């Protein structure tokens, strides 16, 4: 019973989130590239929101490029990334792992043809997957090499390290719900039953803690103090979280748990 | 005042009024007031992006009559 | 002088400017060429966007320039 | 006018100073009183980090205002 929701099982089928955090990780530095997370072929406005934004921005140049982990609605992830071609021209680069051509996706392609009937659309329409699982490794790894300008895996390539790419991505996954999960339960304890503070009740709440030793408080006070605490802004769950899973005391947490 | 539109897991779509200077949080405590789901259940997409707490409308380039979506996580084999 | 704007759907329209025309100017100058309203305009120059209360000349535009007009979605 | 500073050992340090006072010449009284160095020390007040270069009246530090004192690391 449900080897697709375990992680570490090869059957593991990867979420929007998982997708996500693979992207921020290897392209997330560079702010010229939009990273697109949630949008599917059977939601006909956002699909059509989605493409208006990203080729908007690449017309105009206020992006470079953009990655889109595009879902077909059923259960099956396919990669398309959006650059300038050769002379203003917009590339639309497709590839389905499971090898099928976007010619089907008429609702796609109209919806391109509508906003952009100069774009280009490069359907690579090669097969990678050799099983029902592996979409979301290669729509990752896809994404990745046409935002480089590099060629996608092929056929033979992908048969040759599919293992390989998932075992890869499925090791930065691991590490990085650990930071998260330490993050998080981390704001909880400086939280209370606040679901707002200011980063200035976040130092009080660090100095008053009765748990963290004088030298953890140390560290993550240093740690925030680099990128953080200039402002007094106000933070909730979420963005709490984010700023302590930016901090090498919460990496360290992880780090222990993982070995 | 500006009007912007959610469309909710239900499939209703409800309207907000705002400001582009509005955070994330103070649209998703909208949307808890007004249809009763809490900020940490909220998955709230706009143009293929989650909305990021401590970000505002106008740095997502969220103009009047703006549609964003409530949404179920997309997973694939 | 003449400028040129470039929309999504690969039409340029041609426009008669000064440099110490406004944005809002320009902005109005293309609802009366091609009907489009201004508050659906977004002017894109060089990858910066255009604010409504300062003129071309501001921005550097010169003759022959190309701007980036990027539409509202849907209609209006 | 007096002003504290509370560390994370759990001392709160009591200053004298004035509104005019630099941020610099705080760190120079802690360093005076506590015998830490200015280059190992962040001043916080109400959630921002104070600039040396800044006086107290530039961040509205009145009579009986806490400060944070957090000390950098032996590394980083």
């Amino acid at each position: 019973m449900a080897n697709d929701q375990d992680l570490s099982n090869p059957e593991y089928l990867y979420t929007e989130d998982d997708i996500n955090q693979l992207l921020k990780h290897y392209l997330g530095l560079d702010d010229r590239i939009s990273i697109i997370q949630h949008v599917a072929l059977n939601e006909s406005l956002l699909l059509k929101q989605t493409l208006h934004q990203v080729l908007s921005d690449i017309f105009s140049g206020m992006q470079e490029k953009a990655v889109i982990p595009l879902h077909t609605g059923n259960n099956h992830w396919v990669a398309m990334a959006i650059k300038k071609g050769m002379n203003d021209d917009i590339v639309i680069s497709y590839n389905d792992p499971m090898g099928v051509s976007i010619d089907d996706k008429v609702t796609l392609i109209n919806c391109i043809k509508e906003l952009c009937p100069g774009a280009k659309i490069n359907d690579l329409q090669t097969v990678q997957q050799t099983n029902v699982y592996d979409c979301g490794p290669f729509v990752v790894d896809n994404l990745i090499k046409m935002s480089q300008g590099q060629p996608i895996l092929s056929t033979e390539e992908a048969k040759q390290q599919a293992q390989n790419i998932r075992q890869s991505q499925v090791n930065f996954l691991s590490e990085n719900r650990m930071i998260t999960s330490a993050a998080a339960a981390l704001a909880d304890t400086l939280l209370k039953n606040n679901n707002r503070i200011t980063e200035g009740v976040l130092v009080d709440r660090i100095f008053d803690n009765k748990i963290l030793s004088v030298q953890e408080k140390q560290q993550l006070l240093n740690n925030l103090l680099d990128n953080h605490i200039k402002e007094n802004k106000s933070l909730t769950k979420e963005s709490l979280t984010r700023m302590l899973a930016s901090t090498h005391f919460v990496q360290q947490q992880a780090n222990v748990l993982l070995n | 005042g500006m009007q912007i539109f959610v469309k909710t897991l239900t499939g209703k779509t409800i309207t907000l009024e705002v400001e582009p200077s509005d955070t994330i949080e103070n649209v998703k405590a909208k949307i808890q007031d007004k249809e009763g789901i809490p900020p940490d259940q909220q998955r709230l997409i706009f143009a293929g992006k989650q909305l990021e707490d401590g970000r505002t409308l106008s740095d997502y380039n969220i103009q009047k009559e703006s549609t964003l979506h409530l949404v179920l996580r997309l997973r694939g084999g």
